[PDB]
């Protein structure tokens, strides 16, 4: 094939303008994103019980809804949990590579048909069914700075001026409202309500008959009387608009003639639907939009048409109404994308300068600099093809695969100019010898190359997803540099190149480059006559490579593991947790403390502090809330001391001071969806009906168990809340009858009063809002308040409630959790340092054998798939070794001689982990997929050499010595080359310190370290592993 | 509260009669109450921690401590059956007629719950059976409308 | 045909007549099944102990059984060879007129006192600055 | 039933078509508010996609619009079905 | 085009204090005007 | 009675079926012994 | 409509490169293709 | 697939006769076919 494009030098340049245009054009069209689709596809049932505990949830809902999740395809397993604020929330997760739209459609579907199974209240408030994802593309604060707006009245706002054009902003996926709009709140009162001899049953009856749309008819409709000339629609009643039409509402008239409002036994005003959660930013009142990318949408160019949508609203917003950003990914993408073309450019650059140092022509410069650049478009058009999107993980893909780009043109390239100074050959019968050396060693290579990332694709799981990235994104790069080193190359050496003499090596030339050449071939006599030294006692470099081999899985073991490195996102998390039964005022208190802390301590380096009160994590509750800390930008935090690991680890220590509340502060991973490596996630299930009680006891007995061995497992704790103690109200049946009170009379009067109820909608402004009945503050904190509400009887007299109710303490669950179907407890924990992942799950299931009789287990999340993707992992090492050995066996005929090469992998590696173990970093994904670069760079290396060693001894007949030191003088100059471009390529990632510097360091030292002994070494041990091979057989 | 008071709360809950056995040396307070008004003593009596309640009798421990309900100790191990608790309270002069702020004693819940042992122990003690709660039910009175034929014999 | 889109193309037109079903039949559950008209197999489960009766060995399978079988993929449907356990409430036409009660009294009575009750919360949102009381109410629950 | 364009739309219409947000290949949506009560909002995708899976798309993000609907129209059922504008033939039945 | 309405107010203080139920007003207003669907019936073998 | 889903694989779901079993098997009261008195998948296994 | 006419000129300008492109790399020349694709102009002319 | 040589016939009622009616000509037609074992044979409904 290069023969081909030698002579039709046209050709090759219409394939490379292709390649160029559709790479161009994918460029533009390709989705751009933080991260791609990892986790598995989840699909979470949110349902709402009003004024309802956790076992009222439980039992008449999840396990309603849990009960009709039958029939549904791909699914892996089924993670509940009902809460005291009246809220469950059923996960279901499905295989990997399910069809997503299909499996949250089979989920609604099965929901529809159990519907009418749920109570009243639920069906009214109604089941919503999402897709599970925490990737968030921008979280948009509406904060107000004048005083004059409730976090109420902003979030009505929000929800009707701004969420609609939001989410019809291009590239909108998703927008979740962080509050409620408005709702007709009628705060009732029991004083008044016992005076006019009413009840709140009342309050609901006039309610729902007052306010409510009634169907009228027509006016001269069909079948008509003929002879009508009017047809005209007729409107009855209408839902109600405003506070003083609700006031207004008659619910009695006395027998003197006053009328009974609803505004003289109530409070009515427009509040907020769910007052659960109290959110500040710096203080002052905000809400939120939770925003979310679309599927195949720029992320870039969404964030930026989402601030043009917010810009156009900004002269209509209220007074003191202010757009704040708390959350956003883009500058994170912007940074991820910029730095990775700096790079490519970088690489460029630096491969003229080293082309043109040891070259020393312009003619030849040029042909890197057109070939790699086309490499890189074609690339683009390939991940466009394979449904790729332009992530953190495909643009640092290319990053980690510049090394082989470059290193294909530069192998041409040399392999001319050193045929055309050996022999005097013009460019163009130069290249055809030139290139008959390296096209079945360059075909072989893509082969080698592919038999390493092609099997890393097969992973499942996350962890699968994440390697598919690099695995494509390099395959595809490899394929497309070895098609145009075949194609583009070898035209371009034929008709570019400049003719070189014979014999002139360039020592005949003046000046620095006159030096240069004079230097470099000193040099290269020196490296054979040391090479040659070493082929003498090759038993001496045998046991000093087993040294490498032992110290290299020595440091394998001494690395900590990790999945992605935890970067300075900017922002971070704070836990506030206080004890069991404190209220949303204590919490308060305390939030007020942690937001003045990072305003007064850390107000060098926080920007704001978004304290929510009420938070969803730890059951929602009033003792529990959050303190979202959003820094400065990277360039104005500057050192290790001002980054999110040292104000986390400084706020910790401060926060432990505070007495009565457990906060601490902890920053967000990189992906959401993975939690932690060397982590697990238990589950104690419940498999023979024991009980909350007994379940609750056989933790603490697994919890306990867990503590005795520090030395295999570390931080065991359980994720969910303890009992709490809750006030059992008991209505005799027998007095209740004997007064005659009905009981659903009773639990209506309990239930709307002290937990709320929804009775119907009503039109504000053109908007459907709710409308709920609750006591007012002032008649429901006591269990002295209970004997205040008077209910009517048959006759009517009005009996207070504590003639019928007896109440008393006790102890029950704020938070039921369920595993697959039935009753369970997950814990969570790591494994201690020096044990892996897989010593910490099998002493956990060993101590789960010894808990009583009916408690079962079973792994979740990150434990179930860590399961699955360890079975997968030694065969697809086992295929790589051997596609490997046999792509080589097949290239040089031979089934010893590829030994030679596969030898070279620790020479790689070893490197790779000094770099890693002297500067503090992990076995991280970047880490991995980067010892997979240099163990294939330096392969290919080897190959060159190998090749060129073996076709001198059979088709000049040369001796086994006198080839291989003639192979490796031939490879010494593009070996150095290569390295020297790619390890000053890849210095400005070891040194990033600033933005996104967690992925470049991660991927710049890995490599770097690695490419040092790859080519230090493998100059001195190739001709080694050649000769002691070929001796051996 | 106190930083120790807190703790033997916790402590005495979940059963811990190492971490309590320290609190005791180290002077936790024994009268330290929650929210609802649980001491150390009413929590070992509801959760069925034995020698947390023997401990806790000896280091002066209130045997009729009250919650804001009423309730005492000796209702909390009477109602979830927890004979050797009942006697270990009775035996340190807990009230056998105490009553709730819904006039029920522990004899009430017990029968309720069908506690045979425990209703034996009580009588044995004194206890009252003509007692009424808010309702003027007796003991007696809840067993005949739960079914309980052997209950309704020592009644 | 895709057996995916040809069951949520008949459960959209169900979805239609639903509401048009009587009541009973809602409650009782609708169900929309893409299963093959032959039985793969059938999971026998016997007591070699004696201990359990036919009654007992079919609650147990439908309660702790019967349920992970439905929900595990290429299960299109389980039949259960019994019947899960229900609360028999078996009506005396004697003693119901001897007291002047009917099945419309037994129903209500079971309806009012059979129920988990949504009591509220003690101190509960939006509370009175002061309030240090939080606690779930606990009102009648699913008798058992 | 009964309720006229006004209130269909304030309390059917916008509802959901707020919920028909980051629909994929979707190029407009055109929706009809009835004085009688019928609500009808077509969804046009774009040429090539898959009108299966956008039916699927659509039914589950009405899912989310569904409980803030009211009780009434809930009562009638909300159907989801592929459309088309043109008639291909029309019938005609006489009695001769 | 925009088309004219009946618009019809009932007076509930009116309707109250003379005894007449607003549920019993709605339904005679709305079944005479409007036409109300009962329930079904079988027509020759089928459900109408 | 377990019913095959349209289009799935009979010894796929067979296979998933029986390690569902073999969870519950150790939590099964005193006597309780599943049995195979009907399943066409072992003669797919042995045939093949 | 809208969309076919925007679309219009971006379709005629990629089938002329393409076209060209085609040329080149089958007669191996620059001056083959350039010379063929004056001949576009010709055609149009008549067409319009 | 089938059985071979088995057929699947339904007798449908296409004028709200009933079922009474369906019930005469069901009887009437295996009545019939009984009359011609030479080639129906096994002729049966599959209802109650
Ligand atoms: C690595 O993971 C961490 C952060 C992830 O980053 C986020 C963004 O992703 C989260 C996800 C994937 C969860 O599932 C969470 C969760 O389940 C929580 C809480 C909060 O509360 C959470 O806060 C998260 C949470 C995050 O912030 N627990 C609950 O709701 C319940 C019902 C009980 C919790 C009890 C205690 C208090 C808790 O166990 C505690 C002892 C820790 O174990 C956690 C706070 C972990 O902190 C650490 C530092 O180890 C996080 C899971
Ligand atoms: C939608 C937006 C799209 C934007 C992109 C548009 C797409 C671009 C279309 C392709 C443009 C290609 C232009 C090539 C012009 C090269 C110079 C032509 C000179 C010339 O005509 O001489 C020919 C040969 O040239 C020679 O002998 C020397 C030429 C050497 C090979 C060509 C090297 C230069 C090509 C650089 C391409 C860079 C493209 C960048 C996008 C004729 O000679 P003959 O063969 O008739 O001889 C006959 C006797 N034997
Ligand atoms: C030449 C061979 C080497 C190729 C390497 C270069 C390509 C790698 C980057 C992929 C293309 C990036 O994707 C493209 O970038 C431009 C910026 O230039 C983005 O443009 C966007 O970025 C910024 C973000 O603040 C906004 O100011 C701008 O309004 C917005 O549209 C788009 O999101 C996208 O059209
Ligand atoms: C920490 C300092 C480390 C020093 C530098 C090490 C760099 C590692 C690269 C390998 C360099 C090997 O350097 C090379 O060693 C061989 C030994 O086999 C020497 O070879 C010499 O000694 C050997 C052993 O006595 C003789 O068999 C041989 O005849 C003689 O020429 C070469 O003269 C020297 O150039
Ligand atoms: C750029 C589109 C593909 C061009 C295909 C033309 C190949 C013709 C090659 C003819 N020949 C081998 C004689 O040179
Ligand atoms: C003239 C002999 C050239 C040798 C060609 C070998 C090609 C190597 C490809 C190996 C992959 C199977
Ligand atoms: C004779 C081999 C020609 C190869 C042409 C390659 C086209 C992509
Ligand atoms: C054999 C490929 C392994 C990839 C890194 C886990």
């Amino acid at each position: 094939m290069p023969n081909f494009f030698i002579d039709r030098p046209i050709f090759a340049w219409v394939i490379a303008i292709i390649i160029m245009l559709a790479g161009g054009l994918a460029i533009l069209k390709l989705p751009v994103a933080q991260y791609p689709t990892i986790a598995p596809p989840a699909v979470t049932i949110s349902a709402s019980y009003p004024g309802a505990d956790a076992k009222t949830v439980q039992d008449t809902v999840t396990q309603v809804i849990e009960q009709n999740m039958n029939g549904i395809d791909n699914l892996m397993y089924m993670s509940s949990n009902s809460d005291s604020t009246g809220t469950v929330q059923i996960t279901l997760t499905f295989e990997s590579g399910t069809d997503a739209d299909i499996a949250q459609v089979q989920v609604q579907n099965k929901l529809q048909l159990a519907m009418p199974l749920l109570p009243q209240e639920v069906q009214q408030q109604g089941v919503s069914v999402e897709k599970s994802s925490s990737s968030f593309l921008m979280v948009v604060g509406v904060i107000n700075t004048d005083g004059t707006m409730t976090q109420e009245d902003i979030s009505d706002y929000v929800a009707a001026n701004m969420k609609d054009a939001i989410s019809r902003t291009s590239g909108v996926g998703d927008v979740q409202l962080f509050g409620s709009q408005y709702a007709m709140r009628i705060w009732m009162n029991p004083n008044e309500l016992n005076k006019f001899q009413l009840t709140p049953v009342d309050v609901i009856t006039a309610i729902k008959a007052q306010n409510a749309q009634v169907a009228a008819g027509q006016l001269g409709g069909t079948p008509p009387v003929k002879g009508q000339q009017l047809n005209a629609s007729i409107i009855a009643q209408t839902r109600l608009t405003s506070t003083e039409e609700f006031g207004k509402i008659l619910l009695k008239v006395n027998q003197d003639g006053s009328r009974v409002l609803l505004r003289d036994v109530a409070k009515i005003e427009l509040g907020g639907e769910n007052y659960d959660i109290i959110a500040e930013f710096n203080g002052q009142p905000a809400s939120g939009l939770g925003i979310k990318l679309a599927t195949g949408a720029n992320a870039l160019d969404t964030a930026a048409a989402i601030r043009a949508e917010l810009a156009k609203m900004e002269p209509f917003f209220p007074s003191g109404l202010k757009i704040v950003y708390p959350y956003d990914t883009t500058p994170f993408v912007k940074i991820s994308i910029h730095e990775v073309v700096k790079t490519l450019v970088e690489a460029i650059i630096l491969v003229f300068l080293v082309m043109y140092l040891f070259l020393q022509n312009f003619r030849a410069t040029l042909i890197p600099t057109i070939a790699v650049p086309v490499v890189l478009l074609g690339t683009f058009a390939v991940l466009a093809a394979f449904g790729f999107s332009i992530n953190t993980l495909t643009m640092f893909g290319m990053v980690l695969a510049i090394g082989l780009l470059v290193d294909d043109a530069i192998v041409v390239v040399e392999n001319v100019e050193r045929v055309m100074a050996e022999e005097g050959l013009p460019p163009k019968e130069a290249t055809r010898k030139s290139m008959g050396q390296i096209q079945g060693a360059l075909v072989g290579i893509a082969m080698v190359l592919s038999a390493v990332f092609v099997p890393m694709a097969f992973f499942g799981g996350s962890t699968g997803a994440i390697y598919r990235q690099f695995s494509i994104t390099i395959v595809s790069a490899m394929a497309l540099s070895v098609l145009v080193a075949l194609i583009l190359t070898p035209a371009l050496c034929a008709t570019m190149l400049k003719p070189i003499a014979k014999g002139d090596h360039g020592e005949g030339k003046k000046g620095f480059f006159g030096w240069f050449n004079r230097m470099f071939e000193k040099s290269t006599h020196h490296y054979t006559d040391s090479v040659g030294g070493i082929l003498r006692s090759t038993g001496r470099y045998l046991v000093l490579y087993l040294i490498i081999v032992v110290g290299m899985a020595y440091l394998f073991v001494r690395l900590p593991s990790s999945f992605l490195p935890d970067e300075d996102q900017g922002v971070f998390m704070t836990m506030v947790q206080l004890p069991a039964g404190a209220t949303q005022e204590r919490t308060q208190k305390v939030l007020n403390e942690v937001t003045h802390y990072y305003l007064t301590k850390e107000k060098n380096n926080v920007e704001s502090v978004f304290a929510v009160n009420g938070f969803p994590f730890a059951g929602r509750g009033q003792n529990t809330g959050i303190a979202f800390v959003s820094l400065k930008d990277w360039a104005d935090r500057p050192g290790e001391e001002n980054k999110v690991e040292a104000i986390t680890m400084r706020a910790t220590r401060a926060f432990s001071q505070i007495k009565d509340a457990m906060v601490f502060a902890f920053n967000l991973p990189a992906i959401v969806e993975l939690g932690t490596a060397t982590g697990f996630d238990f589950e104690l299930i419940d498999q023979a009906g024991l009980g909350h009680e007994k379940l609750t006891q056989a933790r603490n007995q697994l919890l306990a168990e867990a503590a005795k061995h520090p030395d295999m497992l570390t931080s065991v704790r359980p994720n969910g809340l303890e009992d709490t103690p809750q006030f059992k109200i008991d209505i005799d049946q027998e007095k209740a009858q004997a007064l005659g009170v009905s009981i659903n009379d009773i639990n209506t009067t309990l239930g709307a009063a002290w937990g709320g109820s929804y009775v119907n909608d009503f039109i504000d402004r053109g908007r459907v809002k709710k409308v709920y009945v609750m006591s007012e503050a002032k008649y429901r904190m006591l269990p002295d308040d209970i004997g205040d509400w008077y209910v009517r009887a048959a006759d009517g007299q009005m009996v207070p409630f504590s003639a019928f109710s007896s109440s008393r303490w006790e102890y029950g669950s704020p938070r039921l959790e369920r595993y697959n179907g039935l009753p369970s407890m997950e814990i969570l924990g790591q494994a201690a340092p020096g044990k892996s992942t897989g010593e910490a799950m099998e002493l956990m299931e060993q101590l789960a054998s010894k808990l009583p009789t009916g408690v079962g287990y079973d792994w979740t999340g990150m434990s179930y798939q860590e399961r699955l993707s360890g079975n997968q992992a030694p065969s697809l090492y086992a295929i790589s070794l051997i596609v490997v050995f046999l792509c080589l066996a097949a290239l040089y005929e031979s089934w010893s001689i590829p030994f030679s090469v596969m030898l070279v992998v620790p020479l790689g590696v070893i490197g790779a982990l000094l770099a890693a173990t002297f500067r503090g970093l992990t076995n991280d994904v970047y880490f991995q997929v980067g010892l997979l670069t240099t163990i294939g760079l330096s392969a290919k290396n080897a190959i060159l050499i190998v090749e060129f060693a073996k076709d001198l001894m059979d088709k000049e007949g040369k001796g086994l010595i006198e080839a291989t030191l003639d192979a490796v003088r031939m490879r010494l100059r593009p070996i150095l080359m290569t390295s020297l471009a790619f390890i000053l390529g890849v210095m400005p990632l070891v040194i990033s310190t600033g933005a996104g510097s967690g992925a470049q360091n991660a991927v710049g030292t890995g490599v770097m370290g690695g490419m040092v002994t790859a080519t230090v070494l493998a100059i001195f041990f190739v001709p080694v592993f050649f000769v002691v091979v070929r001796r051996r057989f | 509260g106190s930083d120790l008071g807190k703790k033997l709360l916790e402590a005495a809950r979940a059963g811990r009669d190492d971490e309590v056995r320290i609190l005791m040396a180290n002077g936790a307070d024994v009268n330290a109450a929650d929210v609802v008004g649980w001491t150390p003593l009413h929590l070992a009596a509801y959760w069925g921690h034995l020698e947390i309640v023997e401990v806790l009798l000896k280091n002066g421990a209130d045997v009729n401590a009250y919650d804001t309900l009423g309730s005492t100790p000796l209702h909390l191990a009477a109602h979830f059956g927890h004979l050797e608790i009942v006697e270990v309270l009775l035996k340190n002069g807990a009230d056998v007629n105490a009553k709730d702020d819904n006039g029920i004693t522990p004899l009430h819940l017990a029968a309720n719950r069908g506690h045979l042992e425990i209703v034996e122990v009580l009588l044995k003690y004194g206890a009252d059976v003509n007692a009424q709660d808010k309702f003027g039910k007796t003991a007696f009175d809840i067993s005949i409308n739960n079914g309980n034929e052997d209950l309704a014999e020592i009644l």
